[PDB]
């Protein structure tokens, strides 16, 4: 920016290595030297994607009779099969769908070790008594969802239509749990825990006959002993069956082999990429990398091989064979630059020219913009490691020169 | 004598191999320190991207971030402070020479 | 639910003698964690030649466990009679996180007939029974041992071939020695080798039989089966149960000679299990046909941090249990069974807590009652209850009017009706439930800004 | 390589920037000392080394082999991973790492880099056994 | 309505659930031991 | 863990956690520097002796 | 102690030990650092 304020002047920082090395002193100037830039990135040449492929994951028991009341949900787990949320989704009136740790993209499209449906029968007068924030009986002693793992609920109506599914007489809930201990002075509510049954569903019938019933258990001494104690409510029966869903998921306790269904191309297996830089995604886990053939090490049933710092290192596909997994790696860029000259070379270290006047091969990498002299100096001012120097000529093209 | 002296007993060879394994640790630090999570869902920042939404995910990639802030910030002041202590060692060189 | 066969018919169950004395034998085999006992592989991965910690469910190094042996029931030379058992059926244990079973540590060795001490035989590997479940209390005549509603039992049959898995509630019978009848004493399971192990066609439903010779089950949601090839390998099997359901560990279909446990299935089993039992198992042998069965150890798993040696192949073969002592914790931290000679600081040796002392204010109620009383206030008028030095009981309240909306912020739920306070401050008003929203802290709207507002 | 990484990072400042001049100060640092310790070390005069150096006193040790007797046993015993200054980049992928945390080839994954000395072996050597031949005199 | 707010130590956290006291949960009888501690909110522990 | 459910009594404990972690590092930093220090200090009382 | 937080702490690696690992170091130093000093201020021959 000039006095005036206009731009007269200015530098792409991505243009090239000599760029990044002004822009990262933000200046025009800088001084003569060997400097060290962003190294030249490995870009994806493809992708390479192996998904669980096979059956449906099946939420017919869901359709079918009457649903629990909510101290008793049902619970679905899925694993190794293929989900689709529209299928079941697109049965009810949504009434509210919302998710927590999860995006609304995701829930939809992401690979899971399992995928957890919890369904119940629920008003949806009591909505907001399934909130995380919740102090009333239905968060304290029903049903409450995982604060480790993402979630998703879902409130919905069935549908005039949807004649499989059947209505209970009234909709119930546990609005006491307790136990009395022995002294019997001492009452200690007992909180559902996440994902968990309250202790008091086995004294608490399918439905409550009516509000206020009292339930009582004798516990046994290897109980505690004492009483366990809860109360029931009830809330009117609507026209059309009101139902919350629960969803959990876990990523990664096992293959993440719950995914949406994937047409596959036959240009994403990796027996056809060898040796290229892919993106991947293998049963859920991705990222980028090299895959090549290579004797198998690890447990074949485990699928995938991590090294001692954690990365993917190796995989056993289900074409039968096991792959090492290299990191696309990156091409190390040093920039020589001489002030005097405004010339400059790039050295790419510990880098075969194979990769890259042409390219110089030399004891510390592969230097393009350097001519080979056969020159020797002692007034080296831009050393380049072991005993080579840069050396401009005045401009000219830099000269690699030897030590002497 | 000493053609028998590299060996466990031989304190100036254990200086030695010291200071080759002080240049490891220094390296193990950026090596180690990426799988870390630092309270993220995921020491990846794709796997954050993937699951979470702008207003989440950039909470868990800032905790990235910050972990590895952290890290660049102690490895160089580590190497300032071995590179100070070298150049002292190597003025100490220049006198017993 | 699911159909598991008739019921048994008979009148009766076979006597059990319970004489806990013959079983009371001393064969440690604690868990030696330097060679890997006990330990379930880390589930959604492998490695290969490293060493690393990791945090799993595992046994405590040296842990002696619980040993169980199954032995012959009484005969008369080649007419088997009553069944001999331990008192495991009465022995109730809690579940925790689950366990892990060492299974067939004798065999090949030259044991016990456990019921005729002077007789010696080869030992045998046998399989373990379990009875699991949520609840737990006495039978008609008192013995403990009883469960209800849905009880998971693990039950091997086919003399060793199968193990069948099933979820369901267990009817005490009513017949002579059965737990709703007469001279009860234990249940047991049981297998008549001379008809049930025939060279050829094993009978894969002798203890599933039998065990319905004591219950009727009703209500079974599940019963699944999973073959065993027989063997006299050591083999360790395992139990934890998740959200997901129990996850059932086993090494012999991946790692049988090495020990390592993998999951081979999961049961859709929901409740917590909370307690578990040994179904004691008496073999129907005649006098002179007695064999030795090897003992089985069970071990309790916890959340312990593990120092895990992968070999190229990927098994666990050495182990380092890093809260054992002093020493292995210095294992841990270098990640490495070998650390150079020094001397190190490791973790304290912890004080623990012998007990608690409490101190709260004890008398007078706080007191709701001016709430009660007369036309509450508008919005912007409400009135405000301080309590301090008091007692509070928040359902006392809320139990008198019908609640819409209770949520709680910077504070959990749990936490509001049970913690103590330097105050307590109840504001009070009349409040139109359509307009909800606009006492959210989100909100733009009069309420929130001109009339009342939270901290 | 994550954009939205890449925007965040952005409100830290010039962070990279400072990470980067810090350590190319501390590299240039070590050269300056290296060329320092070497001016010194170097003879301005100094008779040759040749077999029999020493004469009834033994310095075959120190002798020439070009790296001394003494001078390769030093550090053939202490085990120092290579760094593959020439191809290293190549090596990680043709053979991949030697071992668990291979910090060589951790560089291409990682994001660091091992630079080369300023001065290679032999020239190291040249000064050392210039500086053996200009004891005595 | 009924907002509550609640305050965290400007004074002895005096309002509490009612408690049924054991008599082995007083300091006196406890003297030189580890013990939990709940003083009138006040948590931790310690030795009295 | 006392006042709080996970979700945020997770966000609590991790600001004590970073807050030690700092502390820990700081000290650490401070026993090299004063170590390495006092090393080059001992080798002054070398040459005085 | 608190065992949630020790879950927590294990997110940011294995940070314990390298502060263990960094303090037995600086702390071998004194031991050598002391044990060079001494063994240059040893005479080989004094007077009583
Ligand atoms: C996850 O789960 C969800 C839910 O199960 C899946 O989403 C469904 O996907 C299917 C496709 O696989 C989709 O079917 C499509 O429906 C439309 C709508 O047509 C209806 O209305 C018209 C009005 O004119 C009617 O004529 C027609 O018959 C349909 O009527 C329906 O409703 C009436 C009552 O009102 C009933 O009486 C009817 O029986 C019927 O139920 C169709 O137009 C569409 O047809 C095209 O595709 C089919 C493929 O078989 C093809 O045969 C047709 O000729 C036509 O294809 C031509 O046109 C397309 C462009 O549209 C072009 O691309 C082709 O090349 C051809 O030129 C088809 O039948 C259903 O609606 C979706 N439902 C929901 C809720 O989303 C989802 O796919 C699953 N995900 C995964 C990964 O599996
Ligand atoms: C915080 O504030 C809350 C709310 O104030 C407190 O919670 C209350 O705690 C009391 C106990 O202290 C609890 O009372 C118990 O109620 C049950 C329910 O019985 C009702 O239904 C049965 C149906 O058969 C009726 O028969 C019975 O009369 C009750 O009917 C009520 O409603 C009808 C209208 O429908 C009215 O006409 C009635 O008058 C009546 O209002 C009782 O079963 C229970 O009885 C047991 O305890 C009493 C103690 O005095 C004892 O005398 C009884 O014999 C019986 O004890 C035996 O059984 C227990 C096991 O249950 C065993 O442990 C004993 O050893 C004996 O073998 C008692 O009356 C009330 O319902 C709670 N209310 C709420 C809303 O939770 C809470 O305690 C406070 N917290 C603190 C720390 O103080
Ligand atoms: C988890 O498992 C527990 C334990 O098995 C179950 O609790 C048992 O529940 C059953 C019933 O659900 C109890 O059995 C009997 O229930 C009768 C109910 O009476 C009504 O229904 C009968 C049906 O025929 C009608 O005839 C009657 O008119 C009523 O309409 C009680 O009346 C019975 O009482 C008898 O025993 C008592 C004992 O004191 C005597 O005082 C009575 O006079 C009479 O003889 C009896 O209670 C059974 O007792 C419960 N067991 C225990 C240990 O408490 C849980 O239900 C199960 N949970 C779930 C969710 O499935
Ligand atoms: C009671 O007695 C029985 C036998 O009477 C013992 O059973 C033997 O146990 C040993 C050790 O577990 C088994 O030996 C293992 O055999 C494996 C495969 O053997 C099969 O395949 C090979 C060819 O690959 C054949 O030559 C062999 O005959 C079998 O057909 C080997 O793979 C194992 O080697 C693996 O582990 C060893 C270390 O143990 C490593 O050194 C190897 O490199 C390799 O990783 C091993 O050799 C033996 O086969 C079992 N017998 C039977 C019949 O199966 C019971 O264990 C014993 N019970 C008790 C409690 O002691
Ligand atoms: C006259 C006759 O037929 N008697 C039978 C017993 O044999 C005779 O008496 C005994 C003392 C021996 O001297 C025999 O040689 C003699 O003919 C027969 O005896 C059983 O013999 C076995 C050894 O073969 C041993 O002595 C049996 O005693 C025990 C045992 O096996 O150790 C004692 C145990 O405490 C008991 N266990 C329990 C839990 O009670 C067992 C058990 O009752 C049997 O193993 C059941 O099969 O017996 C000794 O009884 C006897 C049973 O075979 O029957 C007599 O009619
Ligand atoms: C030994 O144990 C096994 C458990 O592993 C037990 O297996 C059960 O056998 C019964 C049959 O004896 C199976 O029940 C059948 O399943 C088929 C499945 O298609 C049904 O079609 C059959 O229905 C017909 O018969 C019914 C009999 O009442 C009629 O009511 C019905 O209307 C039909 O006519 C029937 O349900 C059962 O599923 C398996 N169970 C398992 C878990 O595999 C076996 O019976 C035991 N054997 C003995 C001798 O006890
Ligand atoms: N029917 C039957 N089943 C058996 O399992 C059985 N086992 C034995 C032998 N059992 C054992 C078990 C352990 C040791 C043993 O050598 N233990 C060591 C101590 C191990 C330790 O505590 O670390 C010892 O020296 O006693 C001996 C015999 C004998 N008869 C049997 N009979
Ligand atoms: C498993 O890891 C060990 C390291 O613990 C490897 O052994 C090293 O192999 C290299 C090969 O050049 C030698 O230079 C090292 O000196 C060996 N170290 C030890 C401790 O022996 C072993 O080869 C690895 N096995 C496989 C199949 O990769
Ligand atoms: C079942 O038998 C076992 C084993 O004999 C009993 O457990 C023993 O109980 C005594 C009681 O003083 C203890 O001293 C022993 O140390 C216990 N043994 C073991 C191995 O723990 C058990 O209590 C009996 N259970 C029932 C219900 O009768
Ligand atoms: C176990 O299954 C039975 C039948 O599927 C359930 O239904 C009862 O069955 C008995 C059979 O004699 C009938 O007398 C009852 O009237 C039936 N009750 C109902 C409500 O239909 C039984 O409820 C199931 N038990 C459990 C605990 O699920
Ligand atoms: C578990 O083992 C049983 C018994 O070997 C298998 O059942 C046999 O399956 C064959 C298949 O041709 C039949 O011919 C036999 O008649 C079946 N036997 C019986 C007793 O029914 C069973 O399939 C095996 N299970 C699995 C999962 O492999
Ligand atoms: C149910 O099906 C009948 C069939 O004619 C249709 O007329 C009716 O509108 C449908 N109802 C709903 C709610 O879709
Ligand atoms: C690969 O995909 C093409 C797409 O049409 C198909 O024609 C070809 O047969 C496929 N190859 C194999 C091996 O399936
Ligand atoms: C991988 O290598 C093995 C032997 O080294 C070979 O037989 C197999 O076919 C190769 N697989 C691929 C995909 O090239
Ligand atoms: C430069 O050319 C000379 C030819 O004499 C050759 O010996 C030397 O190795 C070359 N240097 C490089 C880096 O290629
Ligand atoms: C447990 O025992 C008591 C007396 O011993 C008896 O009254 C009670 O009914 C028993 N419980 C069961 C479930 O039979
Ligand atoms: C301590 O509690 C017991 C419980 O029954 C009681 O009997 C005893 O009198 C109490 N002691 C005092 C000093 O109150």
């Amino acid at each position: 920016f000039s006095v005036d304020g206009y731009i007269r002047r200015a530098i792409d920082c991505g243009f090239n290595d000599l760029s990044q090395l002004h822009c990262s002193y933000e200046s025009f100037d800088v001084e003569s030297g060997v400097y060290s830039v962003s190294s030249f990135e490995a870009k994806p040449s493809g992708s390479v994607v192996e998904q669980a492929e096979g059956v449906e994951c099946d939420f017919s028991p869901l359709l079918s009779g009457t649903p629990p009341q909510v101290y008793n949900f049902k619970r679905l787990v899925f694993t190794n099969c293929n989900y689709n949320l529209t299928k079941l989704l697109s049965l009810f009136s949504v009434n509210d769908f919302t998710c927590s740790q999860i995006s609304p993209a995701a829930i939809a499209s992401n690979c899971y070790s399992s995928l957890i449906l919890d369904y119940f029968s629920y008003p949806l007068s009591m909505k907001s008594d399934l909130s995380v924030s919740s102090a009333g009986p239905i968060s304290q002693f029903n049903y409450k969802q995982s604060f480790s793992n993402p979630t998703c609920l879902i409130l919905a109506t069935v549908p005039h239509n949807l004649t499989t599914i059947t209505k209970p007489l009234k909709y119930s809930y546990i609005n006491k749990c307790s136990r009395l201990l022995s002294d019997d002075r001492t009452e200690v509510p007992q909180l559902v825990n996440a994902n968990q049954y309250s202790p008091c569903v086995s004294i608490v019938p399918s439905t409550v006959w009516e509000d206020g019933d009292y339930y009582r258990k004798q516990l046994s001494p290897l109980e505690g002993g004492g009483w366990l104690v809860a109360s029931g409510s009830t809330v009117a029966m609507t026209e059309q069956l009101q139902m919350g869903f629960g969803i959990t998921v876990q990523y990664g306790t096992d293959t993440n082999s719950v995914c949406p269904k994937l047409e596959f191309a036959n240009d994403t297996k990796i027996a056809s990429q060898l040796g290229n830089c892919v993106e991947y995604s293998l049963y859920g886990v991705s990222g980028r990398g090299v895959f090549q053939n290579c004797t198998a090490v690890g447990v074949r049933q485990q699928r995938f091989v991590y090294d001692a710092y954690q990365n993917l290192v190796g995989y056993y596909s289900d074409d039968g064979n096991y792959y090492c997994l290299r990191a696309c790696v990156s091409v190390p860029v040093s920039v020589i630059y001489d002030k005097e000259t405004k010339t400059h070379a790039t050295l790419f270290g510990s880098v075969a020219c194979e990769h890259i006047y042409g390219p110089l091969q030399t004891p510390v990498g592969c230097v393009l913009g350097l001519v080979n002299s056969s020159l020797f100096v002692e007034d080296c001012k831009l050393p380049l490691g072991q005993s080579l120097c840069a050396l401009p000529d005045t401009p000219g093209e830099m000269r690699l020169a030897s030590i002497a | 004598a000493m053609q028998t002296g590299f060996t466990t007993t031989n304190e100036a060879f254990q200086k030695v191999q010291d200071a080759v394994n002080n240049n490891a640790q220094a390296l193990s630090k950026l090596a180690s320190e990426l799988s870390n999570t630092f309270g993220a869902i995921s020491a990846s920042i794709g796997d954050i991207i993937q699951r979470l939404d702008p207003p989440e995910q950039d909470a868990q990639i800032d905790r990235l971030i910050n972990g590895r802030l952290t890290t660049l910030n102690a490895f160089v002041a580590q190497q300032l402070v071995r590179s100070e202590s070298a150049a002292l060692s190597a003025q100490l060189a220049k006198d017993k020479v | 639910t699911v159909d598991v066969g008739p019921d048994s018919v008979k009148s009766a169950c076979i006597e059990v003698d319970i004489q806990q004395t013959f079983f009371d034998k001393t064969w440690p085999r604690p868990i030696d964690v330097s060679k890997a006992d006990g330990i379930i592989y880390p589930q959604g991965r492998t490695y290969s030649n490293i060493t690393i910690t990791y945090q799993g469910l595992f046994p405590y190094q040296g842990d002696h466990g619980d040993m169980y042996v199954y032995s012959a029931g009484h005969a008369t030379g080649t007419t088997p009679q009553k069944l001999f058992v331990a008192n495991y059926s009465q022995d109730v244990k809690q579940f925790a996180n689950g366990f892990v079973v060492r299974i067939g540590a004798a065999a090949n060795s030259t044991g016990t007939v456990i019921i005729s001490p002077s007789t010696s035989a080869t030992i045998r590997k046998i399989y373990p029974a379990f009875m699991l479940g949520s609840s737990v209390g006495n039978f008609s005549d008192g013995k403990m041992g009883r469960f209800f509603n849905h009880t998971l039992v693990l039950l091997p049959d086919g003399c060793g071939t199968l193990l069948r898995a099933f979820y369901c509630i267990l009817e005490p019978r009513s017949g002579n020695h059965c737990p709703a009848g007469n001279s009860y004493t234990s249940f047991a399971t049981y297998h008549t080798p001379a008809t049930d192990c025939s060279d050829g066609n094993y009978n894969r439903n002798a203890s599933l039989n039998s065990f319905k010779e004591y219950f009727n089950l009703r209500n079974c949601t599940f019963m699944y089966t999973y073959n065993i090839t027989e063997d006299e390998i050591l083999e360790w099997f395992g139990i934890t149960q998740t959200a997901q359901g129990v996850h059932l560990f086993s090494s012999r279909y991946v790692d049988l000679y090495g020990g390592n446990m993998f999951q081979f299935a999961t049961l859709p089993v929901y409740d917590t299990i909370k307690y578990y039992s040994i179904i004691p198992h008496s073999i129907r042998s005649i006098q002179s046909d007695r064999k030795a069965w090897a003992a089985f150890y069970v071990y309790k798993l916890q959340p312990l941090t593990f120092l895990l040696d992968f070999s190229v192949d990927g098994y666990i073969r050495r182990a380092i249990d890093c809260g054992f002592n002093d020493l292995s914790q210095l294992h841990c931290s270098y990640e490495s069974f070998d650390v150079e000679s020094g001397v190190y600081s490791v973790s304290s040796f912890e004080a623990k807590p012998s007990g608690s002392v409490v101190e709260q204010a004890e008398g007078v109620e706080c007191d709701f009652s001016p709430l009660l009383s007369g036309t509450p206030p508008q919005v912007y008028n409400f009135k405000r209850l301080v309590f301090t030095n008091c007692n509070y009981n928040l359902t006392k309240l809320l139990s008198l009017f019908s609640v819409n909306d209770f949520t709680c912020s910077q504070i959990s739920p749990a936490a509001i009706a049970s913690n103590c306070y330097s105050s307590l401050i109840l504001d009070y008003f009349s409040y139109p439930l359509s307009m909800k929203s606009d006492l959210s802290v989100s909100s733009a709207g009069p309420i929130s800004q001109f009339n009342y507002k939270q901290s | 390589g994550f954009q939205k990484c890449e925007q965040l990072l952005r409100e830290y400042g010039q962070f990279c920037s400072k990470i980067n001049q810090a350590l190319h100060g501390a590299n240039l640092r070590q050269d300056d000392s290296v060329r320092n310790l070497f001016a010194s070390v170097k003879s301005s005069q100094s008779s040759p080394i040749i077999p029999g150096f020493g004469g009834d006193f033994n310095l075959t040790l120190l002798e020439p082999v070009a790296r001394s007797a003494i001078e390769d046993l030093l550090f053939d015993k202490v085990t120092i991973a290579d760094p593959g200054y020439m191809q290293g980049y190549d090596d990680c992928m043709q053979q991949g790492p030697a071992s668990a945390r291979d910090l060589i080839c951790a560089q291409y994954v990682a994001g660091y880099k091992v630079l080369p000395p300023l001065m290679d072996v032999n020239m190291e050597a040249a000064y050392t056994s210039s500086l053996l031949g200009s004891i005595a005199g």
